[PDB]
């Protein structure tokens, strides 16, 4: 899609931006991603997950 | 001509001051606008975030 600009902050993610700024926001996003793939082992099907937890180990 | 020595009352009531301060202080909103714009975009900046004193 084509985001025009001063679009009302709406939704958990416009009021985020609003309260934070959109440049913290995607800091904090950054740092759920290192969160997300740190601490979760997680696929779209289990063999997924299983297959990206994988350690002769 | 040179000016005498700075006199001013040391201690006027604050009250009379804002009195003129407060009307004077008056924008119309593009110029309200325009102002809260920038505003925001140079705290924004500055919540992207090593820093400084106030941070540790």
């Amino acid at each position: 899609r084509v985001i025009q600009p001063g679009e009302t902050p709406d939704g958990t993610i416009g009021r985020l931006v609003k309260r934070l700024g959109a440049p913290a926001v995607r800091t904090a996003t950054r740092q759920a991603m290192r969160l997300m793939g740190n601490h979760f082992v997680l696929g779209e099907t289990i063999e997924q997950a299983l297959e990206r937890g994988k350690p002769g180990q | 001509n040179i000016p005498p020595p700075f006199t001013a009352p040391y201690a006027p009531d604050d009250a009379e001051i804002a009195a003129r301060l407060l009307p004077a202080s008056h924008l119309s909103p593009p110029q309200e606008a325009r102002i809260h714009r920038t505003a925001t975009r140079l705290i924004e900046a500055i919540r992207k975030r090593l820093g400084g004193v106030e941070d540790m």
